[PDB]
RNA sequence: AUUCCGGUUGAUCCUGCCGGAGGCCACUGCUAUGGGGGUCCGACUAAGCCAUGCGAGUCAAGGGGGCGUCCCUUCUGGGACGCCACCGGCGGACGGCUCAGUAACACGUCGGUAACCUACCCUCGGGAGGGGGAUAACCCCGGGAAACUGGGGCUAAUCCCCCAUAGGCCUGGGGUACUGGAAGGUCCCCAGGCCGAAAGGGAGCCGUAAGGCCCGCCCGAGGAUGCGGCGGCGGCCGAUUAGGUAGUUGGUGGGGUAACGGCCCACCAAGCCGAAGAUCGGUACGGGCCGUGAGAGCGGGAGCCCGGAGAUGGACACUGAGACACGGGUCCAGGCCCUACGGGGCGCAGCAGGCGCGAAACCUCCGCAAUGCGGGAAACCGCGACGGGGGGACCCCCAGUGCCGUGCCUCUGGCACGGCUUUUCCGGAGUGUAAAAAGCUCCGGGAAUAAGGGCUGGGCAAGGCCGGUGGCAGCCGCCGCGGUAAUACCGGCGGCCCGAGUGGUGGCCACUAUUAUUGGGCCUAAAGCGGCCGUAGCCGGGCCCGUAAGUCCCUGGCGAAAUCCCACGGCUCAACCGUGGG
C-alpha cells in the first residue's frame, strides 16, 4: 500500500488543506496526494534511525539514502540527514509530472495535462509517461519534449492554440 | 520423505547459484555425485544462463553431449552432476578455464584461469586411512581418490598440497602446510581471502580446532583446520567479489 | 523502419552468430514481420533460407523494439537444435511432437 | 510514526464501564472492478462420499520373434519403423495433496551416532574364466455375460544358478602401521568355521574377444543422497487435576534389530518421579515469517518455502539402499457397484467435475510447447506433476472518465452554448500461439464518451431546506429522536465525503498505564489478610582475601532461501521481480 488515511480523517484541518490544492498541483482523487505523503513519510523515518543510532551502525547505508535525494531533488545539494527530517509534503507536488511540464511550459497549466498524457504526447527520456503520480529528476529535466503527436503535427489544430497563447510557464 | 527427492524446488534454489528464484517452480536438482546440491554449481546453469549458449534445456543437454565441457579430464554428457569447489572445469572449445571458488558473497563464481593452470588441480586430503596390503590411500570431499604407497608417517597427517594431472588421475609432487605456508579460504564466513599462516597452532582437545592466518593486508583470521584448504605456495589465483 | 544490430555472440560449436535488433517503427505500426524477412538477408549476411527471424516485442508507445534472431551456416543444424516457436516465425517447422 | 470524543450531575472534579474514530481479515447488500499488471480461489464447514476423464511408466543400441510397412532386392540375402507379449534394469517410497491426530526429543538451533545402513548415481583400484538350465512369444486348445483364468510342445537375452578365482562375516592368540580430542575404528600374521562374488551388449566408432564411448553387474575403499538413533536449550491451558509408577527405576546375563536401548526377555534389587507443578482432563502440526503497535507488547501458524504426520477405519507381510507402501496385495469393520446369484471390483482429506452440507469458494478448458524428472547413445516417449488462459465484490497496484473559449450563477469551480484533441469502438499491423487463447498495444477511420455508494442532532460541528405526518409509522452503534412552525421520520431537493469502490456484520490488534517492564493501584473510588509465627522461596551492614559462576569486552564457528528495509536497473509507469548492501 501506498495509501495514508490518518487517526482522525474527517477533522476539519485535514479536509481544509486537501479541498484547497486541486488545482494548484492538479487533483482528481485524494489518494493521488497518498502516495506522494507514503514516500517522504518513509524517507523521513529512515532518515530518523540511522541519525538516533550510532556510528556502529554501517555508514555505507546512510550514504546510499542521501544519493537518493541528491538526483530526486529534495535534497538538491545537501548532504545531511536532519535535513531530510525538515522537508514539506509540499517539495514532492513540485516534482510531480504535471507541475514540471508546465514549469518547463509545455503544458499551459497543471490541468491542461490530463487529456495530453492520456492520448501520448508528452515524453520524458525516450518514452510517453502516463502517470500524473511519477516524480521527476533533475537528469530527467533536461529532456522533455513530444512524440506519437498528432496535436504537435499539426500546427492547424485548435489544440495548439489553446494550450498556447503567449506560452504560459512557471508554477502557479 | 522416505526417498531420496528427485525434484528440487525454485523456491529452494539458494541465492548462491545467483539465481531469479520465482522464475518457474523447478529447479534443477543434480543426481548424487560428488557434491552437495546447495554448495555446487549446476552445468545447466553454466551453460544456459552463464554464457547464453542456450535458450532451453534441450540446447544445452545436445550441447553437452556433442561435448563443450569436460569436468576434471573425462567425459559428461548430461547436465545434472553435482560440479564440486576447488575443481576444474573446462572448455576445450573455446579453450578457457575455469576455478569453482567462493566469494566474500559466498555465491559460487567461476573465476578465469589460464590454459595452464587446468592441468592442476590442488588437492587437500579429506581423511587417510588404511585399506588391505597395508597400504593407505587418499580421498576427497569430490570423491576423487588414488591408492598406493608403503603405508607409513609419509608427508602429512591430511592437510596436503598435491598436484593432480586430470587426464591420468594421478598424484604428483607433494608438499606440506607449515607456519609459513599458503590456504585459501572456501568454507566459513571468511572466505575469498588467501594468505600466509602465521601458525597452526590449536585448542588442543575437544571437537573445536582453530588454525590462524594473516594475509598481505595482514588481517587476523581464525577458522577450523577442516576449512582451510592449502593451496599449495599458491597454485590458484584468488577470488574477488 | 530502421533495424541495427546492437550485440553478437560467436557461437563455433554449432557454428551461428547470436544476434540482438532493435528495430523501430516511429509514428507507423508495430514492425511487419512480412518486410522484416525482405530485409533480413543483408543485415546478417548469410543466404534467404537460413537468415532466422526469431523474437520481438514491441514498446507500448515509446516506438522502439526489442528483439533477437539467429544467422545459421548449416541448415541442417537449425531445425533440430532450435526451440519450436522460432521455427514458424521463420517459418521452417511447426510445434515438435505432441502425446 | 506516539492525538481523543459523547454519555453518571443542577453544575464540578476524581474513578470506571460503554459506544465511536485507525490498521488488518472473512462474509454480506448496491454498483462496479472498462482497460492493464502481479497475488489468489471448500483456504473458520462433512479428514463426507463419489459417476465420468486423468495423476505411471519406459528401453528392440540387452533380447530370439509374431504382425504391418519401407530400403530394397524384386532371388539368396542384410538394413528400418510402428505395433505386440515374456525375463532384465530403472522410476512407481519420489513428484502432487492434506493437516485429522500429536503438548512430544513433533519441531528449531547447536551438538552427535568411534552404535548404524546407504542401491541407482559419482570417484579411484581390481574382476566378469568355465559348466548348467527355463518360460511367454510362436503353435494348439477349454471356460466365464464378466473380472479374470488356463494346460502344453519349442524357444531368446544384461534370462535363472553352481563351481572356481576370492572376498565377506564370526571367534581365539601375537604384533606394527594409518586416523583421533580421547575412547579406540581401520592394518597384518595365525588357527578353526561358514558364506562361496559377477554378465553382457545391435547397424556405428575404439580394442584382439572381453571390455569402452553408452547402458548395466561384482568386490574393496571413499563421496554424495536418503533412513534410523542419542543430548543441551526452547516446547500450550484448566489445581473445582496433588501425589504418580509394576518393564515400572536400576543392576547382571541374553535375544532381536541396520543398530544403541526394560526394545524384548530371564534373574536379582526396590528403586524412579513430584509443588522451580508431577499426574490427569482439555485444546493445538511446529518453524521461517505474518498481522498490529512509536516501542514494550499483543495476536497469529494462511497462500509460499522447511521438517514431521495422514490417505474410508484398523490390523498385516513381500520386493526393494529406501514402503510396512497416496491412484499395490492379503484380511477384518463399515459402505458402494456388477451378478449366468456360482462369483467378482473399489476408495478424488490426488486433479477436472458431481452431490450432500452451510454464512462461503471455479472450466467435465488448452498444451506437453516451456519447467522438473524417470528411461533411452540420441531421436524421443511418459507427466490433469506442470505451463497457461477461463470463471470468481479475493487482495494489491497503475490508469482514463477531458480540455479551452466561455454569458451567467456556488469562480481551489459549475452549467448553457461554440470549438478542439479523443480511452473504448472498427478495419489493419506486430505480438504471440510454441497449434489456440489472453486483444492488449501500435497505425488509419473516430465519440466527451463505464460512476457509483454512504452520510448530513450531538461523535465525526465535513455537509441544510420544503412538504406530508405528529411519541404514530419509523430511525438507532452510543447518547437519543417523533406526543402537529420535525435539519433526526418518509418522499423530494441541495450539499459534504470517498471513489471502482462505498457501506454493514462478525473477529483480531491499536486507541485501552482496561494488565502497569516501559507505564496503574489498595483511609474514603474496586482493593490490607483479625494477629502472629516461622518453612519453601525472595532479599542482605562494613572491611579483606581466594574462585571468576553471575556481569562487561574482544575474536572466531553459526542462526537455510523467501518475507523486511535502502540503493540501482527492467516492465510506458508502479505494484512486483533481479542484483548488491544491510
Amino acid at each position: 500500500k501506498k495509501y495514508e488515511t490518518p487517526p482522525h480523517p474527517w477533522i476539519k484541518e485535514r479536509l481544509d488543506r486537501e479541498r484547497v490544492l486541486m488545482d494548484k498541483y492538479e487533483l482528481k482523487n485524494k489518494k493521488e496526494l497518498w502516495k506522494h505523503e507514503t514516500q517522504l513519510k518513509n524517507f523521513r523515518r529512515r532518515a530518523r534511525r540511522l541519525l538516533a543510532a550510532r556510528g556502529k551502525q554501517a555508514e555505507i547505508e546512510r550514504e546510499q539514502l542521501l544519493a537518493r535525494l541528491k538526483r530526486l531533488g529534495l535534497l538538491p545539494e545537501d548532504a545531511v540527514l536532519d535535513d531530510v527530517l525538515s522537508l514539506t509534503i509540499e517539495d514532492i507536488l513540485e516534482r510531480r509530472l504535471q507541475t514540471i511540464v508546465y514549469k518547463k511550459g509545455l503544458a499551459r497549466t497543471m490541468r491542461q495535462a490530463r487529456q495530453l498524457i492520456v492520448h501520448g504526447h508528452i515524453e520524458v527520456n525516450g518514452q510517453i509517461i502516463r502517470s500524473p503520480s511519477y516524480l521527476v529528476l533533475k537528469e530527467e529535466e533536461d529532456t522533455i519534449t513530444y512524440a506519437r503527436t498528432s496535436p504537435f503535427a499539426n500546427p492547424q489544430h485548435p489544440e495548439r492554440m489553446m494550450i498556447e497563447k503567449a506560452k504560459q510557464g512557471g508554477e502557479a | 520423505r522416505k526417498g531420496p527427492k528427485r525434484h528440487l524446488k525454485r523456491l529452494a534454489a539458494p541465492t548462491s547459484w545467483y539465481i531469479e528464484r520465482k522464475a518457474y517452480k523447478w529447479a534443477v536438482r543434480p543426481r548424487p555425485g560428488p557434491h552437495n546440491m546447495r554448495t555446487s554449481i549446476p552445468l545447466l546453469y553454466i551453460v544456459r544462463d552463464y554464457l547464453g549458449y542456450a535458450k532451453t534445456a534441450r540446447e544445452a543437454r545436445k550441447i553437452l553431449n556433442e561435448g563443450k565441457f569436460l569436468v576434471d579430464g573425462r567425459v559428461r554428457k548430461d547436465y545434472k552432476f553435482p560440479v564440486g569447489i576447488m575443481d576444474v572445469v573446462s572448455i576445450p572449445e573455446t579453450g578457457e578455464h575455469y576455478r569453482v571458488l567462493p566469494n566474500r558473497i559466498g555465491k559460487l563464481i567461476l573465476h578465469p584461469i589460464s590454459e595452464d593452470e587446468a592441468f592442476i588441480k590442488p588437492l587437500r586430503i579429506r581423511n587417510k586411512r588404511m585399506i588391505k596390503g597395508a597400504r593407505v590411500q587418499l580421498n576427497f570431499h569430490d570423491g576423487t581418490n588414488h591408492i598406493v604407497s608403503i603405508a607409513e608417517k609419509d608427508n602429512y597427517f591430511t592437510s596436503y598440497t598435491v598436484l593432480m594431472k586430470v587426464p591420468e588421475r594421478e598424484i604428483l609432487e607433494v608438499l606440506p602446510f607449515e607456519k609459513g605456508a599458503y590456504v585459501f579460504v572456501t568454507q566459513g564466513k571468511n572466505v575469498a581471502r588467501k594468505g600466509r599462516i602465521v601458525e597452526i597452532k590449536r585448542f588442543p582437545m575437544g571437537w573445536p580446532d582453530v588454525v590462524t592466518i594473516e594475509d598481505e593486508e595482514g588481517e587476523l583470521f581464525d577458522t577450523l583446520k577442516e576449512y582451510a584448504f592449502v593451496v599449495g605456495t599458491d597454485k590458484p589465483k584468488i577470488s574477488l567479489p | 523502419m530502421e533495424i541495427r544490430i546492437k550485440e553478437i555472440k560467436e557461437n563455433k560449436l554449432i557454428g551461428r552468430k547470436e544476434i540482438y535488433f532493435e528495430i523501430y517503427h516511429p509514428g507507423e505500426p508495430t514492425p511487419s514481420r512480412k518486410d522484416v524477412k525482405g530485409k533480413l538477408v543483408a543485415m546478417l549476411d548469410l543466404n534467404p533460407e537460413t537468415t532466422v527471424i526469431q523474437y520481438i516485442r514491441s514498446y507500448f508507445g515509446s516506438y522502439i523494439s526489442k528483439g533477437y534472431a539467429k544467422a545459421y551456416d548449416s541448415k541442417e543444424r537449425m531445425l533440430y537444435i532450435e526451440p519450436e516457436y522460432i521455427l514458424i516465425r521463420d517459418g521452417l517447422i511447426e510445434k515438435k511432437e505432441g502425446e
